[PDB]
RNA sequence: CGCGGGGUGGAGCAGCCUGGUAGCUCGUCGGGCUCAUAACCCGAAGGUCGUCGGUUCAAAUCCGGCCCCCGCAACCA
RNA sequence: GGGAACCUGGGGAACUGAAACAUCUCAGUACCCAGAGGAGAGGAAAGAGAAAUCGACUCCCUGAGUAGCGGCGAGCGAAAGG
RNA sequence: ACAGCUCUCUGCGAACUCGUAAGAGGAGGUAUAGGGAGCGACGCUUGCCCGGUGCCGGAAGGUCAAGGGGAGGGGUGCAAGC
RNA sequence: GAGCCCGGUGAAAUACCACCCUGGCGCGGCUGGGGGCCUAACCCUCGGAUGGGGGGACAGCGCUUGGCGGGCAGUUUGACUG
RNA sequence: AGAAGGGGGCCUGACUGCGAGGCCUGCAAGCCGAGCAGGGGCGAAAGCCGGGCCUAGUGAACCGGUGGUCCCGUGUGGAAGG
């Protein structure tokens, strides 16, 4: 849905299995659909003055490094991708 | 969750010590309120030398204290003390003990943490100390003529 | 501690008091505890364990000398075997069910040394220089021992009672031990 | 196949896992309640404690092995 | 922004087939969107695979309709090595 | 269809609807209101059956998915182990 | 096992040290569940707020567990047979 | 019935290995079966016994399940699994 340090996503498939077990008798799957695994997002203001972050989720800590900078920054409002271009 | 304090808190406020906590206390709190620090090796080790170039930078004002122990307590003093048997006349103020020590011998004085209540004022003998933490007692003499 | 400590048993009075305590699992199946009936036991014991032979009247010049110090006969059949305070003691062996005498009026019974060579060689030992201990439920442990006096050359009480691990069936695994009492009781390895 | 729960006077329930001495309830029948009745009151006999046998001095019972019983069970070429 | 096809990434069918059909098939095809260019991608080993071996990658011919995969059905189908 | 009756849902970022979402209707409304359902001015009325079904209510029990849990067992190494 | 006792008798004898079944309390661990208050994350708001109000680890959203689910979808619904 | 029937005595051939040679037959199935070898039961013996007077009393493969044996066991060893 987006990502910042992170990535977009994938839309991996659900399987479906009323199976057995084959650790027991036989076993199959009834099937299985295009799934939607939405790249797990969240939030995170911030400051450098006063920051937005739609941080990866992972990655969560990765902003408060690059937080903690000092490049002599000034009326940006934005700022941001002046840390993220700089980013790892 | 690695961090370095401040402002002494309950539980954890030994100041600039090191303690773990969920990131959340952290990252919403105590960060915030500029009461700690990340684990940051980084401000980690500039604060560790933020102490050892503390640790002996005040570690002089007692480093050189044994330079001046190992003189100023035994070489006394004997001052011409301007008096002359009972109830002495210029009680001895630290401006004329420091004053016969600096402007005596070219050492360094210091006309208060000197271990001076009184003046005294009368003749006779004394050995109080050069203060603070550990200490030189100078013995100081009095004289007449 | 390191290997089996002999002499951790140290006051109280003579001390001949160390003991082999060590659990395991209860009744795996079908088996439980049965050490070995009057083990070698490597020590010279000096135990003058008075056993008895109640072979026959026949065997009181050797079977007295049999090992241990006093030894009667058959006369015990029916003369000491009547009352409460009045009736080491042996049997009969081949096959003869002989628990008359012994077996209601209990002490110890089972077999007789395997010995009718003679009552009393110098080419039989152990019939008055061994110990055993069968089962003990949800208490299980305890073995024979000497004196405090012996280095460590006293290890018998880690050879006899910690080497009779061969009547235990499957189910679990034996743990927790310790060699002392009437001082105290330390524990040891394997 | 996995697990694990109950056989106790006629009936349907406790009790034992802490052994140690079998008791509730309802009924069977006989008295007491009126003319009689249900409400009722009392006195009663009625179990080798399922068994093949392991323990303990001794088991209803302590732990297994066995015939149904009884619930959770997961498929089923 | 455009470009006949050609290439890569991101998405992504069903009819059909199985003589029904739901796994399976058609098929990662069609089509959609972005992007690269005379080409594109891939490319100097965290490989391969049993040889005391080989030595980036891509294309062709064999390996081979083999090994395997599979309501072991319909059917799909490599790689090393040469 | 209709006014009108009734049951029912909804405390406001309402319920309900459209939409992946953002957002928007609802409504710049707030139960004397909004949505859903059946009946259909108005007159007299509208009985009995909660066994099955649906729904509302039940901080006890029965059953049950991960996950927690590890008595016990198997695989390997001379072993610490994995 | 005899100084820190037998005895007499019973299924078993004590003064003492032990290893442990039965079971509860006594300070710690590792983990759990609950009921409280909080604010600072998340949410909503306020004459435009570096802030102030109210909610508050809840809600919302990511992943995973199980279930309800003709709202929607793909499908199956044998053959003989005057 | 000159037994397959009614009764008594010992036994477990209601065996393992196979199978010349036929019946029936579209395929696949089904059917009777001499005799050799192995070790056995009954009998004094010649001999009979590879289930039941006889035709019905049943279900291809796929998929799993339990047993065991020699075979396989992805560098080799052993395992997981065939
Ligand atoms: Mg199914
Ligand atoms: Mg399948
Ligand atoms: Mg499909
Ligand atoms: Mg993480
Ligand atoms: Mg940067
Ligand atoms: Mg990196
Ligand atoms: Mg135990
Ligand atoms: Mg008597
Ligand atoms: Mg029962
Ligand atoms: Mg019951
Ligand atoms: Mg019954
Ligand atoms: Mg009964
Ligand atoms: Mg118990
Ligand atoms: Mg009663
Ligand atoms: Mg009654
Ligand atoms: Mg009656
Ligand atoms: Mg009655
Ligand atoms: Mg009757
Ligand atoms: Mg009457
Ligand atoms: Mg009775
Ligand atoms: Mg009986
Ligand atoms: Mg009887
Ligand atoms: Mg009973
Ligand atoms: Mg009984
Ligand atoms: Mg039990
Ligand atoms: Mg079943
Ligand atoms: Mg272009
Ligand atoms: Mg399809
Ligand atoms: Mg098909
Ligand atoms: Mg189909
Ligand atoms: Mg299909
Ligand atoms: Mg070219
Ligand atoms: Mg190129
Ligand atoms: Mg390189
Ligand atoms: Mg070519
Ligand atoms: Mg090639
Ligand atoms: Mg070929
Ligand atoms: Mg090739
Ligand atoms: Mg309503
Ligand atoms: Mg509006
Ligand atoms: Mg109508
Ligand atoms: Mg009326
Ligand atoms: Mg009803
Ligand atoms: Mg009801
Ligand atoms: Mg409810
Ligand atoms: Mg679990
Ligand atoms: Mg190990
Ligand atoms: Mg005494
Ligand atoms: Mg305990
Ligand atoms: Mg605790
Ligand atoms: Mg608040
Ligand atoms: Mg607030
Ligand atoms: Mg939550
Ligand atoms: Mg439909
Ligand atoms: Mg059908
Ligand atoms: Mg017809
Ligand atoms: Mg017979
Ligand atoms: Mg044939
Ligand atoms: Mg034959
Ligand atoms: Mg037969
Ligand atoms: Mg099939
Ligand atoms: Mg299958
Ligand atoms: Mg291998």
């Amino acid at each position: 849905s987006g990502k910042r340090p992170i990535v977009a996503n994938s839309i991996q498939r659900r399987g479906k299995a009323k199976r057995e077990g084959g650790v027991g008798k036989k076993t199959t799957g009834i099937s299985k659909r295009r799934q939607y695994p939405n790249l797990q997002k969240v939030r995170v203001r911030v400051a450098g003055q006063e920051i937005t972050f739609r941080v990866a989720a992972s990655h969560i800590p990765k902003v408060y490094e690059l937080v903690e900078r000092a490049k002599g920054l000034k009326l940006e409002g934005l700022s941001p991708k002046e840390i993220k271009k700089e980013l790892l | 969750m690695k961090v370095i304090l401040l402002e002494p808190l309950e539980n954890l406020g030994d100041v600039g010590q090191v303690v773990d906590v969920k990131p959340g206390y952290a990252r919403n709190y105590l960060l915030p309120r500029g009461l700690a620090v990340l684990a940051t090796e980084s401000n980690l080790k500039a604060l560790e030398a933020r102490i050892r170039a503390q640790a002996k930078r005040l570690a002089e004002r007692k480093a050189e204290a044994e330079r001046l122990k190992e003189i100023l307590e035994n070489l006394t003093l004997t001052i011409p003390v301007r008096a002359g048997e009972t109830k002495i006349y210029g009680s001895v103020t630290a401006k004329d003990i420091a004053e016969a020590l600096s402007r005596q011998h070219g050492v360094t004085i210091d006309p208060k943490r000197l271990a001076l209540e009184k003046p005294i004022k009368e003749l006779g003998e004394y050995v109080l100390t050069y203060k603070p933490h550990p200490e030189v007692p100078i013995q100081l003499k009095v004289s007449v003529v | 501690k390191v290997y089996t400590i002999d002499e951790a048993a140290r006051t109280a009075k003579f001390d001949e008091t160390v003991e082999v305590h060590a659990k395991l699992g209860i009744d795996p199946r079908r088996s439980d505890q049965n050490v070995r009936g009057t083990v070698s036991l490597p020590h010279g014991l000096g135990k003058q364990v008075r056993v008895l032979a109640i072979a026959k009247g026949e065997k009181i010049k050797e079977a007295e000398e049999a090992g241990a110090d006093y030894v009667g006969g058959e006369e015990i059949i029916q003369k000491i075997l009547d009352a409460w305070m009045d009736f080491v003691m042996g049997a009969v062996g081949s096959k003869l069910g002989r628990i008359l005498a012994p077996r209601g009026l209990n002490p110890k019974a089972g077999t007789v040394g395997f010995n009718i060579g003679e009552i009393i060689r110098e080419i039989k030992a152990g019939r008055i220089e061994f110990r055993n201990d069968k089962t003990g439920a949800i208490h299980a442990p305890v073995g024979k021992a000497s004196f405090p006096p012996e280095k460590l050359a006293d290890n018998i009480r880690a050879f006899i009672r910690a080497l009779e691990a061969h009547k235990p069936e499957g189910a679990k695994g034996t743990f927790l031990r310790s060699v002392y009492v009437t001082t105290t009781m330390g524990p040891s390895v394997r």
